[PDB]
């Protein structure tokens, strides 16, 4: 079958026995910066296998009452091996990614997740006019969660799920690269995101190029099974990573 | 500064501590005081955008008998400037050896996320730092001065251009002249 | 087509400046160019994340005599000067200052009674496309300004009456229209649902998805 | 390109002339053509030692009714005459004198409410290029005038209202713009650092090389 | 002239206006491990420009009474950027090196140094039979010094210069790859060392493949010049570095 899938980057391989297809950016495969699109003049580093490989973030639990989660990139990978090290020593960076979201249940469980990558997912504050800090939206590979109720805590982002933290209709997030994990047919989702920005390269700490959101559109449900929660794991591999402007490492 | 001409003389001396820094400057050719009034900076100040590589030529002005090697580097922007030669050597650099050829050219490449940077540079449009360190040291034989000067020239490369004509902040008046 | 949808002149700003007043600042306008203060144009542009286009700018300037006890005067036709000051150029502090010489900045001298002034500006960004949104900071530290405002540095527009001091004050109102042309747009977004609250931030007040009806089967009007 | 850098109209002069006044000289302008009185244009031209170009001249004339106790009047539209008097020609001593006949000198008659007056003048120097500087004297003796002013003999511009005597005075202000075109420039010089003090001399007050910072390693802002 | 020399590895370039030639190992240029000479089966990392570049160690002073110095490799480079990082994360490593020893004086100074690379420079203790620790022979890029007098301190290695710490005649060290810096003619020495060992790869912490020794055979001397000491600087670049057996980083 086509359900079978194998992906190898560097020293890591991912396999899936029940998948859908592989969504590719806006039909654009990741690629290194061309000479006719560059501004920064120094010779870049392209660590290759050391950085372009699969990194598995901490797992999370999908429970009957879960509402949704988000991770901002590249921040989510800032501590991952040499990818994180290269981010720290360089002023500029550029990369695409293979995102593989894993979630297995059973033929007797039901549920359905939207797995989307939102470019420039600029978010609103819990209380309009009140500024929040970076910590309200990203911190290493920590998963952030949406809420059903509207957020009151001004130190937070407006987490009410139906507006996806952006002031738009959550059911319209489908115009962004996405895949669905319907427990009845899938067991994982794979999206290849190319580099998307208004400038050729950018600083990797200061700018979150895109946000991965995993949202349960149909709640997790099951009968008298001994299994309770269903884990969700995110594994991602940078692709065509290149960096410019080497100098001392950024403390954080 | 007591004497204005001293501004053009970069000090270099004998028995300098190993790996010592000679100077450090931030790359804002149209905004930083080190560049703003040079030929290049003055032209930039009649525009709002700029793009391209630059040539920083260093000329050693000590006696023919002095020797030395210096590491001159360029660090693309990042949260922190290099504080040590070890930090600096990880970026774009050249190791200058003094001999018959008195001058050396550090060519700082155009490495940027955007095609153009602003003359009135900001953090988003940050360009980085240029620093110089002793690679070995300035050694001298008997009967020669103990310290010497190095000079720095700057000019644009053939890939350099400016955009958006604007008035310069460098000239003004309160009244008609006469 | 996006060219057609965006290609109509829209009012992006308006302000008044007096011909004569005791307050220096009431006699000229100083506007930091942006497209976020007038709600209609803003919502349209904001339907796309990145935009690249040339810009046609048209100005509509009208004047009215201020009400007062004695209004009899005979003032000749008025002429206005509109000057564009790119970021960093000298800014005028009063109607009669040297900066208005415009030896290098572009200016338009226009006289009332004539066709509205107009001109084209090419795509002037330092980036490859204009950004309607910017999820980031100005400082590498992840501090400083947050949002699209950090990328706005298009300069200012300054306007004054040329030598129009009148015995009794006259108030002119300038309206500036933008019409993008030769347009390209990338990565479309959901239209703004919540009303706008600030000119330089995405800030909003939660607004419901849509309006309600009595039940899920209601299909009549009364 | 030099054509582009110099090719924008710049205000090189401005003066006022009244429609009615007791003082004969307050009713017309007499200007000895030169490019040294308005600082911006001057600095640009002075970046080159020699220049050769054709010249586009545009005039912006505006009128305002002078304030007073009784302002009610109904004055018809005003018409102005701008006459160029080459060196040696008869100069007008008052608004109504014979010299204004212009049987040979070039003049422009312009009426308010219309597009600003404009015309082109070719390269008129007696030399092969205009000199921005002249390190020399007028007399062979090495005496007399010193400097560029000794080579300035381009003539005058005279302007008056045509038959505009009004019951209550009206003040017109003329602004003259120069835009060099078909330009050639030779031997470039450092830009003027010190502020200008005189219209007809290089004279200045010593000004420091540039501004200072605390030490040779200071690279931060605060 | 041939005295002029320029060498570029990665983002670094070295230039010399007064050199001799370039000595190359035993006529062997550094090279990656071939398939028919390998045992370790995992795919290796070859960081390339990130590791194969010039690193300048701390400088030292050559004074009239100096006797000689030594640095052990790869230990001397254990803290140098990504070269050191790769050494820490891998069980096995392999590399050759371009060693560039710098020393400029003047036409009125005299002196002559032997610059040698001794493979397997196993040393004897200051007191026979008494064991010493690693710290007695290497510690980062710290230069160790020989002595004229015979060593008494049992925590040290037998540093008496004439036996080079190995029990042999110091004037016979010339059978190892070497170059001389005679102040009268040179200003630097460049030796390219290929990988030399009895096994295809080896652990980089546990085994010092070779030791660089700089020994003044003719003392530094000068007249009434204001300059006193003459600095000696060592700059070295790894070549064809490859590593196998990735795992957690070694603490030190």
């Amino acid at each position: 079958s086509d359900r079978v899938r194998s992906i190898t980057l560097g020293n890591s391989t991912i396999t899936t026995q029940e998948c859908a297809n592989v969504v590719v950016g806006y039909g654009r495969w990741p690629t290194y910066l061309r000479d006719d699109e560059a501004t920064a003049e120094d010779q870049p580093t392209q660590p290759d296998v050391a950085t372009c490989r699969f990194y598995t973030l901490d797992s999370i639990k999908w429970e009957k009452g879960s509402v949704g989660w988000w991770w901002k990139f590249p921040e989510a990978l800032s501590d991952m091996g040499l990818f994180g090290q290269n981010m720290q020593y360089h002023y500029l960076g550029r990369a695409g990614y293979t995102i593989h979201v894993q979630c297995n249940a059973s033929k007797f469980h039901q549920g359905c997740l939207l797995v989307v990558c939102v470019p420039e997912a600029e978010m609103g504050g819990a209380v309009v006019g009140q500024a929040f800090s970076a910590t309200a939206m990203a911190n290493g590979d920590k998963a952030y969660e949406f809420t059903s109720a509207t957020q009151s805590d001004q130190t937070k982002v407006q987490t009410a799920i139906h507006n996806a933290g952006m002031g738009v209709g959550v059911g319209n997030l489908t115009i962004y690269p996405h895949q669905w994990i319907n427990l009845r047919t899938n067991n994982s989702a794979t999206i290849v995101m190319p580099y998307i920005n208004s400038v050729p390269m950018d600083n990797m700490f200061r700018h979150y190029n895109f946000t991965l959101m995993v949202i349960p559109f149909v709640k997790l449900d099951y009968a008298d099974t001994a299994s309770t929660y269903v884990p969700i794991t995110v594994t991602v591999a940078p692709m065509c990573a290149e960096y410019n402007g080497l100098r001392l490492a950024q403390a954080q | 500064t007591t004497d204005q001409m001293e501004m053009f003389r970069i000090p270099v001396t004998i028995n300098a501590p190993l790996q010592q820094q000679v100077f450090g400057l931030r790359l804002q050719p149209g905004l930083d005081s080190v560049f703003k009034h040079t030929l290049l900076g003055e032209i930039l100040n009649y525009y709002a955008h700029w793009s391209g590589s630059m040539k920083l030529t260093f000329v050693f002005c000590g006696s023919a008998m002095a020797t030395g090697k210096f590491l001159i580097a360029y660090s693309p922007p990042g949260a922190n400037p290099p504080k040590t030669r070890k930090d600096a050597m990880l970026g774009t650099h050249i190791i200058w050896d003094i001999g018959l050829q008195s001058s050396c050219v550090l060519c700082v490449p155009w490495i940027s996320q955007t095609h153009y940077r602003l003359v009135q540079q900001d953090e988003y449009t940050s360009a980085g730092y240029v620093t110089c360190w002793y690679q070995t040291g300035m050694i001298v034989p008997p009967g020669t001065p103990n310290s010497s000067s190095i000079m720095c020239f700057a000019s644009a490369c053939n890939d350099f251009s400016v955009r958006m004509l604007r008035d310069t902040p460098f000239i003004s008046q309160d009244n008609k002249l006469q | 087509t996006v060219e057609n949808f965006l290609g109509r002149s829209a009012c992006v700003y308006m302000e008044e400046y007096k011909t004569t007043d005791n307050d220096v600042n009431k006699k000229f306008v100083a506007w930091p160019i942006n497209t976020k203060q007038m709600v209609q144009m803003r919502r349209k542009l904001e339907m796309f994340t990145y935009l690249r286009f040339d810009m046609e700018v048209t100005f509509v300037i009208t004047s009215r005599q201020d009400p007062g006890t004695t209004l009899a005067q005979d003032m000749p036709v008025l002429t206005h000067q509109i000057m564009y000051v790119p970021p960093g150029g000298p800014i005028p502090a009063k109607v009669d200052d040297y900066a208005w010489q415009t030896s290098t900045n572009p200016s338009i001298f226009w006289t009332e009674g004539n066709a509205p002034a107009r001109m084209s500006i090419p795509f002037i960004s330092i980036g490859n496309a204009y950004s309607n949104f910017y999820d980031g900071w100005s400082n590498f530290d992840q501090r400083g300004s947050y949002g699209y405002n950090t990328l706005n540095n298009l300069g200012h527009i300054y306007v004054r009456h040329v030598s129009g001091s009148s015995p009794h004050p006259i108030t002119s109102t300038i309206r500036v229209y933008f019409k993008p042309k030769h347009t390209r747009a990338w990565v479309p977004r959901p239209p703004r649902l919540c009303q706008y609250k600030k000119a330089f931030s995405v800030d909003f007040t939660p607004t419901p998805i849509t309006d309600t009806r009595k039940d899920i089967n209601t299909v009549t009007t009364v």
